[PDB]
This record gives structure tokens, C-alpha cells and sequence, in this order.
RNA sequence: UUAACCAUUGAGGCCUAAAAGCAGCCACCAAUAAAGAAAGCGUUCACUCAACAUAAAAAUUCCAUAAUUUA
């Protein structure tokens, strides 16, 4: 038995311890703002991929593009740019109606193509405005 | 605290919630338990401590909301089960769906209960002194708790 | 559900839950599923009003209402 | 329900392709406007006029050049349902090139 | 006739109203770009690098 | 409810449960996949 | 230590009218933020995973009695 007897004989948790202490996409967000004079923020309606394409393609025929970026990487430039009131708007899935001409009324008309999709606002002719204001300017 | 009031019109209204006691003894404690220097000093009978993490009907709160670290999210959960089975939380009984009455059988007093009483089979063959089978008492998750005895606590009785 | 009305104010403070709830309503597949309801979107705190054929009108405001509560409320009401 | 069933313009009969979907569930425009004897995609739901398939066009060219490859690409963007509205021509020319290489 | 294809633009006119009457030429004519061909700093290289990563998973996925 | 030494999921819909002191996999789609330890 | 998440044409031709990611056989690509002539599927041609985007991860009858914390 002594053989077994010999065999048996022969401070702060790192948990509580305090823990020791996009660039390409940044250009893309800058590029759309530089290239497109007006950026209209509309909620992404989770449209079908085939239906999403034709709307983008149909706008492409009208030389109008659709641009989408993640919100969290979009916060910095929106904080310091000509467009600063879109930060609360850019929550969740979103899309941008971006063009070269102030076709605000036609933008709603293309938006009216799918009635369920609403418009939240944005900027037209580099002027940031809400939808209620945009409708007045559209007239 | 946001709660729903029904009238049909139903409205959820945010109400003021009790605020946590300031100035924890241990500053910068990563886990709420350690913040208060209760890392290895609480047991099942500490109803006051455990009650701070339990739903009104006896359910456990999610880790995120509570903020406890997983190590203390399992130990706290384990102690809560022992407290319920020992009748230390009489005001957090299950919600009776349709006014159903309790089983009406008298409740046997139990404490330090590791497993559910329904899921434990009797040990008909006890075993001899050398081979004797042990009956579980307490839970292994509380091994690190401070011991004020000469020798370590006997989990298996 | 005979009609569903969702109104929210982008210009004023707008809760995220109602907007996230609204886009689900503003879906072709969802519209087809609830063929009975006439979906109308109002844009101008947020208030959601849904009308039923039997005459029960349910008004839901998103000021402090989470998306799950609205969806759960609608699901239960649809069952009748 | 979108159905992707079409036959050659020269052919004036729906043939096998059209019928099965209707059973499972429960064209003159092409014949005249576009040249006959060439297949073209359609999106019957609402038959829509469509441009001829390039791949068979490539086979027709092969009977089974760069200018021919480019020529088809320029006028290809003539449809909306097709989704063939990519303004940058690189998409179309590269696409047909990738189709030409794969086909024998 | 292969020569007829070059001389006359079949693509431009395919309507019955005609008889195939006759950066555009600067696009790539080469074979499919492999990881070696693609420029390491180009989006296509990283984009098609994901395809190669997808390739391995898809081959394993096919076997199941 | 075959009693086996090792319980292994047979489908994606399969889920695991710990009932009356033993491990169970119950599948809503197929009752065949139901097992016990 | 396991998660719900999204899913783009020139129909690639080929013996299977004709094969769309595809019965089938050879190629296996083109754009795209990001997609395999696809993982399954779908399809005699023509639901979705991977990508992108992603909250997380053995036979007569058991057999001392009992006990979790006083240095
Ligand atoms: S109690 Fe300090 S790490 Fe959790
Ligand atoms: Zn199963």
C-alpha cells in the first residue's frame, strides 16, 4: 500500500482583474457624396433581390444610382460633413437615392412605383431637408 | 421599467427603477459580484443576494441585463435552484395559469439539493463500506468558496 | 384585419421600433399574406392604428413599445 | 408566378416547356419584331419581347471576332426584365467572353 | 461566313427591319483571371480570393 | 427511443433536452430521430 | 462549446426540342460590395447553403448509524 501512499504525496483571478487595453469603405462613402450632389435617405424595404435589381437597373437607365453602406461605419463622416441630420435616420437597413440632377419629384414617383416603400428625407441640391420640406420644394 | 397596460388600446409605459447602491467596496470590479467583494462568499441561503437577479415568478434573468460573468452566472443560477427547492423564496412561486391549485401534498423540507427531486432514483443497493455509493449534497460549482472548517466540505454523504 | 395604419414622424423624434415594425408591414410578401388589410403609410410619438372588420380598433404607439410587443399584439389580435 | 418558358420565334407552338408549370401549379410579339429562328429569354407571368440569347448567337457565329463580340454588347442593353441594363460595357463583353470560352 | 461576321454587325441590327447591317474595344480579352493574374491590392483579387475560399467549402459541401 | 451510449443529432431540426435525469434528442419533423441515453 | 442570418446574367454550351447554378457530358466562367455554370434543392428547360451581410458560440434479505463549516 505504501507505494500508492507515496504517489499521492508526490491569487487574483484574471476575470475580476481589469482587462489590458474600413478605410476602403471610408473612401466609398466620400466618393458617393462627392459624385452625387443629392443624397436621399430611404429605409431599406427588404425588397426581393430580383425586384431590388430592376429598381437599381431602372434607375441606372435614368442615370440614377442606389448606394448602401453600414450605419456604424457611416457615422463618422455624417457627423462631420455637409449632411449632419441624417445620423438618426441611418439606423437599420437603409438605401440612398443618389443622382446628378434635382429630380426630387421623380424620385418620389419612382418611390411611388412601390407604394409600401416610404421616404424618410435627405438632401436635395446639397440642401439637407426633411420629407415634409422636400415635398414643398418638389413643387 | 417598461410595463404594458391594456384597455382595444395597450400601451407600454416606462417607469422609474430602483438605482444600485453607489461606491462598491472594490472599485473597477469587472464582474458585478466581484465589484462588491462577494466573489467566493455567497451560498444558497443568501436569499437577499440571489433575489436581486430573479424574475418575479422565480425565473433567472439574462446574463447581459444582470451583467454577471459566466462563472458567476452559473453559480448564481445553481444557488437559486437550491433556494427554491428549500422553500426560501415563498413569494416567487410559479404563476398558476387558470387558478390551478398546488399538488396539495405536504412539502418535505430539503436543503442543499443538487438535482430535481423528480429525476433522482433510489439507491436500492447501498453498497458495502469500501464500495458504498454516495448521496450528493451541494454542488461542485461552489468548490472555491471559503471554508471555515479544518478539512474540506464533504460533497457526497 | 380590415385596415392597418402606421404613422411616424421623421422630422420629430422617431422611435426605432416602430420604423423596424413598419418596414415588415411594408413588404410585398407580408402584404400578400395579410391580403385583407389595406396598408397605408403615414409620414410626418409614433402612433400605429389597425382596424378590424368586426369593429375592434387597436392603437399602438411606439414611444416606449418594443417591436416584439407590437408584433405579438398584432399576432394575438389576428387570431381573434 | 414567374414562368421562364419560351420557344423560338420561328416556332409558333408553346411545346413541352409551357404546359408542365400550369399542371404543377394547378408570343406573337416575338415572331414579328425580332428575327426568327433564334431563342430569346422571356418572363411570362405577361409575355415580354426579349433579345436573342447570345450563347446560341455565339454558336450561330460558330455555326454549331472581337468586333462581333463588341457589336452584340453595344445594343444588348435593350431590355428591362432581362436585367441587362449594366451601363458599363465591361460587364456585357466579359460575360459573353466567359460564355464563348465555355461553349464549344 | 466568319468574314461576314466581322464586316457586318450582326448584333447591332437583329430586327426584321434590317439584315444585320453595320473603351468599347479596350476591354480585357484574356482568359479567366486566376489569383496570380489579379493584382494583390485590387478588389477583384480579394473578391475572387473569397471565391477560392468558397471553392474549398463548396467542394466539401458537395461531398456532404 | 433507442437507448444508446452516444446521442448524435440526425437532422438540423433535431434539438437536445435533459428530461428526468437523461439526455433526449427530439425531432419535430421526424419522430424516428427521437432517442434516449 | 453554434448560432438567424441572405441568396446578382450574358439559357455556358453538348446527343437527349433545349438544357438557366445545374437530368445529362465537357468546360466551369462575367459583371459586380458579394455568389460555386452552385451545397443540397429547383428543375423533361427555368426552395435555398456557401459569399456579401451576419444578435452568438444475477440469482435467501439493502446492510453500522449519521453528518456539507467553532478557528
Ligand atoms: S465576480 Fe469578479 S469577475 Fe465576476
Ligand atoms: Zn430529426
Amino acid at each position: 500500500f505504501q507505494r500508492q501512499k507515496l504517489m499521492a504525496i508526490t491569487a487574483i483571478n484574471p476575470r475580476c482583474l481589469p482587462p489590458p487595453p474600413v478605410r476602403l469603405l471610408r473612401q466609398d462613402i466620400v466618393a458617393v457624396f462627392r459624385d452625387n450632389r443629392m443624397i436621399a435617405v430611404c429605409q431599406n424595404v427588404a425588397l426581393s433581390a430580383e425586384d431590388k435589381l430592376l429598381l437599381r437597373h431602372q434607375l441606372r437607365k435614368h442615370k440614377i444610382f442606389i448606394k448602401v453602406f453600414p450605419s456604424q461605419v457611416l457615422k463618422p463622416f455624417l457627423e462631420n460633413s455637409k449632411y449632419r441630420n441624417l445620423l438618426p435616420l441611418f439606423v437599420g437597413h437603409n438605401l440612398l437615392l443618389v443622382s446628378e440632377e434635382p429630380k426630387v419629384k421623380e424620385m418620389v414617383r419612382v418611390l411611388k412605383s412601390v407604394p409600401f416603400l416610404p421616404l424618410l428625407g435627405g438632401c436635395v441640391d446639397d440642401t439637407i431637408l426633411s420629407r415634409q420640406g422636400l415635398v414643398d420644394y418638389a413643387k | 421599467l417598461r410595463e404594458v397596460v391594456k384597455i382595444t388600446v395597450i400601451e407600454g409605459r416606462i417607469t422609474e427603477t430602483p438605482k444600485a447602491t453607489p461606491d462598491p467596496p472594490n472599485p473597477s470590479g469587472q464582474c458585478p459580484i466581484c465589484r462588491w467583494n462577494l466573489k467566493h462568499k455567497y451560498t444558497y441561503e443568501d436569499v437577499l443576494l440571489l433575489s436581486q437577479f430573479i424574475r418575479p415568478y422565480g425565473g433567472m434573468l439574462p446574463r447581459r441585463v444582470t451583467g454577471l460573468c459566466r462563472e458567476e452566472h452559473r453559480k448564481i443560477e445553481e444557488c437559486v435552484k437550491m433556494a427554491h427547492r428549500a422553500g426560501l423564496l415563498p413569494n416567487h412561486r410559479p404563476q398558476l395559469p387558470e387558478g390551478c391549485l398546488p399538488k396539495d401534498k405536504p412539502k418535505l423540507n430539503r436543503y442543499l439539493t443538487r438535482w430535481a427531486p423528480k429525476s433522482v432514483k433510489p439507491i436500492y443497493k447501498k453498497g458495502h463500506r469500501w464500495n458504498k455509493v454516495g448521496m450528493a449534497v451541494g454542488s461542485p460549482l461552489l468548490k472555491d468558496n471559503v471554508c471555515y472548517s479544518r478539512r474540506p466540505l464533504k460533497m457526497m454523504h | 384585419v380590415k385596415l392597418v395604419r402606421v404613422q411616424f414622424c421623421p422630422f420629430e423624434k422617431n422611435v426605432e421600433s416602430t420604423r423596424t415594425f413598419l418596414q415588415t408591414v411594408s413588404s410585398e410578401k407580408v402584404r400578400a399574406t395579410n391580403l385583407n388589410c389595406s396598408v397605408i403609410a403615414d409620414v410626418r410619438e409614433p402612433c400605429v392604428d389597425v382596424l378590424f372588420g368586426d369593429g375592434y380598433r387597436l392603437i399602438m404607439r411606439g414611444a416606449h413599445l418594443t417591436t416584439q410587443e407590437m408584433l405579438s399584439a398584432l399576432a394575438s389580435h389576428i387570431r381573434d | 408566378g414567374v414562368i421562364r418558358s419560351i420557344v423560338r420565334a420561328g416556332q409558333a407552338i408553346p411545346g413541352p416547356p409551357l404546359g408542365p408549370i400550369l399542371g404543377q401549379r394547378g408570343f406573337n410579339e416575338k415572331t414579328k419584331d425580332i428575327k426568327e429562328g433564334i431563342p430569346l429569354p422571356t418572363k411570362i407571368f405577361e409575355l415580354k419581347i426579349g433579345q436573342p440569347t447570345v450563347s446560341y448567337f455565339l454558336k450561330a457565329a460558330a455555326g454549331i471576332s472581337l468586333k462581333h463580340v463588341y457589336e452584340i454588347a453595344c445594343v444588348k442593353a435593350k431590355d428591362d426584365a432581362f436585367a441587362m441594363q449594366d451601363v458599363p460595357l465591361s460587364s456585357v463583353v466579359r460575360s459573353i467572353i466567359g460564355s464563348a470560352r465555355s461553349l464549344g | 461566313d466568319p468574314t461576314q461576321l466581322t464586316t457586318h454587325a450582326m448584333g447591332v441590327n437583329i430586327y426584321k427591319e434590317g439584315q444585320d447591317v453595320a473603351w468599347l474595344f479596350q476591354v480585357n480579352l484574356g482568359p479567366p483571371k486566376k489569383l496570380e493574374e489579379l493584382e494583390p491590392e485590387s478588389r477583384e483579387y480579394w473578391r475572387l480570393l473569397r471565391k477560392q475560399n468558397i471553392w474549398r467549402h463548396n467542394r466539401l459541401s458537395k461531398n456532404k | 427511443f433507442k437507448t444508446k451510449g452516444v446521442i448524435k443529432k440526425r437532422c438540423k431540426d433535431c434539438y437536445k433536452v435533459k428530461r428526468r435525469g437523461r439526455w433526449f434528442i427530439l425531432c419535430k419533423t421526424n419522430p424516428k430521430h427521437k432517442q434516449r441515453q
